[PDB]
RNA sequence: UUUUUUUUUUUUUUUUUUUUUUUUUUUUUUUUUUUUUUUUUUUUU
């Protein structure tokens, strides 16, 4: 904040602008007050009508998100598993070496309070409807998060794992069914419960239920989506991720990169309370979402796109950015990274490898720099006048040229709409 | 704004020689005449030379034609008149006049919108 | 005023213009009018009966806003939340600390008087119904102020939200139904409605009534387009308000920005009266709307579309502006946030830096300024003869060529039409 | 379009007029933060004349 | 992080020359104009010499012309002053001062945004 | 034979405008119309 005059008669003024707080909650931030998770369910129905109870239900459109968490707790709390090594994240030491613990290990078990009633029962429907019953349960939340005609896309796969656990299975729902599940992301306890599937088989992956984390594989990492690009761009570019690091040339990707590498959240952990943050309700702002860090996404995601990623030309072009700037410096890592192959001998027969010779002695201008190092490049891109060289450009062209079929408010099509022409 | 600043006049005798200068700054005079005028009291305000910006075409009154001498420097944003061989019929207030862009300066004060606040020039015997 | 005259024969002239006062009034020039903003309801009838007496109202053609309104007051008169900290705005403590406050505690509730309309009441209504008939008269009196047919969508998704409260909600309207809920609109008593319902449920984002802010957000910064640009050119760009406010460049602009900037408005205040001070009647004419700031909208939406804005593009343009000169002054600011990338490292591996090098005695000069300061940018277009280099057209080119589906009456469509060529 | 008017000269001065609103556009620093204001420099002397105003 | 440093002044005699140095550093002076200013004691600080960017063109102050050379060096990031013919009318502490880019630099100070501490120069019989 | 805008009653002269307004923006949340796990020539007795 600084004084602000209107030179016209010394006259003092005071630009101002609409404050968002929108803070940011973190995972062990969580923690720190509640040692554990409640959640809520009803342990009064027994299993077998609530097996009639959601399934006559799910033929009508009339179904309560109360039987079907009542009914997941009945289907899923008899599997348990054995653990190979402890485990125990926030200080939450859930096993030990080899405990066999349970699904609803992870969670502490409350009982929710309320009026509800039978809706219908229903008999003759056998145990084998256990089998797969959670599993179309959960797919329904996968299914329920898009909102576009590949809704019925993941439906179908829905549809075409049942067939599996038993050949006759059909849809319980109507075409009108899309209306029905979308409610049940709306259901604190659905969403825990789905992130404890999830963090569960995560564990103890090709157990023979492993089937069911589909759909509920949407969970980990659910409103995370910055950090991936922050993977992808070190997977696609090829270097550490302090070498990445040190190629963000924005204050604000500087930042979102440090508001998502605080010491304490456990992003580095394998098994982890912290990709499930938003359906574990730790966390109701996540820090890591392509809407608290869109400078990050977009640079990181076009640079991506530029080095010729295919993840990149459908992620979508974040609102009110340094659209210049993120793509000028994008383009300045892009570039060097394209340039800079860093072609070296990995293995040798009779113990010859290439000797680079250094008795070149030509006074080499303006030939850019010979790795990826920020400290030179800068250097380089300092003596172009910090205008982007015409082989630069030409190099964005020939990268973003040739792309077909690309959906409007993405990257991509900014990326080929900026370059190609 | 635009103002033109006029130095240099004195009390001299007649056949010295005096060094008029003009500061003219507030705006581009590239294409402006510059140009200077005098009045004696009790008689008429009258024109001794102007120079104008093409080519620095010099324009003189018979009165002073061949002792004066008006010259422009527009990087220097300056106008000077060299009044040698002085006469006491040339004294006056000697008054610098800028006229506007691509705009004529005639003898009679036609044109020139701006003036100086000007400088007393006294020749005696 | 200044004396004007006809040279040829010295005859005084006195050019005028036909005048248009239209005062501007400010939110803080009404509280200390009035410390108090008045509801005018009616309070005789009761709750069930006002229920089917505004469900068959809807149902019909025929419906009474005074119906509505003494309806709403008694569905969501019985709300609360608790407050974290202290809330007060323009000298009036609406709650202080731990106080639990509703939403009616903004305005001071008074009673309207005369005649009631008879209202064809029904019965069999039950309770569950005001769960989403509020939402539902609340959302209208957003469909109602969109003129376009195929935006019309909010009604859907309207319909939306509430088949979410219920899964068998359906609109209670006739096709002819978007003839109805448009006056809605015009009764003060309604806008004081739902302005209260949005600066409630602004402060309180947790509470499970949050989706009633559907339909009532339209009401914050309503009429308040010119603000709501600055803090776009303020993301666009990257630069603070001020050093935006340095890059003003125009008399009218600056004329605006003086007149959006009184300093005793709380235009920075979260939870505040303001971005409702035309629905509470705080103002009948805007101060901060592109109406009366017209020159400061084109200019920074034009600076914003320049550098590839995706929401500038279909901001209108206003009439009777100097397009001309707000062209030039968005054309050298766009230039000059476009070359001027700002590029600099951030973060260090080996606490090794770019070191710049100083000792380029070469003198590039006639090249542009290194950064972004007005100063610097003024000098550089002084040296053009203040007219626009070949590389600014071609810049400017480079940016609203390839713009598809282009609006009439917009900016979009103006860049495009006047440097694509 | 009005009937019987000078059309020729009233387009070459609605010609001029536009041309000359349209370079001028008189762009001039109107904020300033520390007090440091476009300072317009007088030692341009290679007579940049044939020049519009 | 831009400064000018001065270096050079000291105690003469009438008739003796100094040196002024000024090292510019920060930033970038390509497109600016250098200059230098003097404050006398009890007095404000007033116009020497300023060298521009364009053809290194030089305005002095008419107390100096004649006496002062002022020059610079953009490869070396200097602004020299050379005081020869000094008096003790020249006796002051003398600035560096610099420019914003194409911005102008005026004799009374207008302009030139950045200064430096400055250096002594006293002249004595 | 007349004649000679397939001009014109008269006003008139944005197929402008009640007012307000101005992304046919936004509940929140998020945004590869990515992913169960394997896996990768719509290769092969």
């Amino acid at each position: 904040s600084v004084t602000v005059k209107r030179i016209i008669d010394n006259t003092v003024i005071v630009p101002k602008l609409p404050a968002n707080e929108d803070p940011v909650e973190y995972p062990a931030d969580y923690f720190r007050k509640s040692k554990e998770i409640p959640l809520y369910i009803n342990t009064t129905k027994s299993l077998s009508d609530l097996r009639g109870y959601v399934y006559q239900g799910l033929k009508s459109g009339n179904v309560s998100i109360i039987h079907v968490n009542s009914y997941l707790y009945g289907a899923l709390k008899d599997i348990r598993g054995k653990l190979d090594k402890d485990w125990s994240s926030f200080g939450i030491n859930i096993g030990k070496a080899g405990d066999t613990i349970g699904i609803f290990d992870l969670v502490s078990l409350k009982a929710l309070d309320g009026v509800l009633p039978d809706g219908v029962s229903d008999a003759s429907r056998t145990s084998a409807d256990d089998k797969w019953l959670p599993l179309y349960l959960l797919g329904l939340y996968r299914v329920g998060r898009t909102q576009m005609p590949e809704y019925r896309k993941k439906l179908m796969d829905g549809l075409t794992n049942q067939c599996k656990m038993i050949n006759e299975q059909f849809e319980p729902l109507v075409p009108e069914g899309r209306d029905i599940f979308d409610v049940w992301g709306n259901d604190s306890n659905y969403t825990k419960i789905v992130a404890a599937v999830d963090m569960f088989f995560h564990m103890f992956k090709k157990h023979e239920c492993a089937s069911f984390r589909y759909g509920t594989i949407v969970s980990r990492f659910k409103d995370c989506a910055a950090l991936a690009t922050f993977g992808h761009l070190c997977k696609i570019t090829g270097m550490s991720t302090e070498d990445v690091t040190t190629w963000i040339l924005n204050r604000e990707v500087a930042d979102e990169m440090v508001q998502m590498m605080l010491p304490g959240q456990e992003i580095d952990k394998a098994d982890s309370y912290m990709p499930y943050l938003i359906d574990f309700g730790l966390s109701s702002k996540s820090p890591y979402s392509s809407v608290k860090n869109p400078a990050f996404h977009f640079w990181g995601q076009l640079t991506a796109l530029l080095l010729r990623s295919t993840r990149a030309r459908n992620a979508r072009q974040p609102d009110d950015i340094e659209y210049t700037s993120l793509t000028t410096a994008g383009l300045l890592y892009a570039y060097a990274v394209g340039s800079s192959a860093d072609l070296a001998q990995q293995f040798c027969v009779g113990d010859n490898k290439y000797t680079p010779d250094d008795s070149t002695g030509g006074l080499t201008t303006n030939a850019p720099p010979q790795g990826r190092d920020v400290v030179e490049w800068l250097g380089w891109f300092e003596d172009q006048n910090r205008k982007p060289t015409p082989d630069m450009m030409q190099y964005a062209k020939r990268a973003v040229m040739s792309l077909q079929g690309l959906r409007e408010k993405t990257i991509g099509k900014y990326a080929k709409s900026e370059f190609d022409k | 704004q635009v103002q033109l600043v006029e130095t240099g006049g004195g009390l001299v005798q007649t056949g010295g020689s005096l060094r008029l200068s003009c500061k003219a700054s507030g705006r581009t005079f590239s294409n402006s005449i510059m140009g200077w005028f005098r009045q004696a009291p009790g008689k008429e305000r009258d024109f001794v030379a102007k120079i104008s910006w093409r080519n620095d075409y010099t324009t003189y009154a018979d009165s002073v034609k061949g002792r004066f001498t008006i010259s422009r420097d527009n990087a220097s944003n300056m106008v000077y008149l060299l009044m040698n061989n002085l006469k006491p019929e040339d004294t006056a207030v000697y008054y610098c006049a800028a006229t506007k862009a691509y705009n004529g300066g005639e003898t009679s004060g036609r044109g020139f919108y701006y003036w100086g606040q000007g400088t007393q020039v006294t020749v005696s015997s």
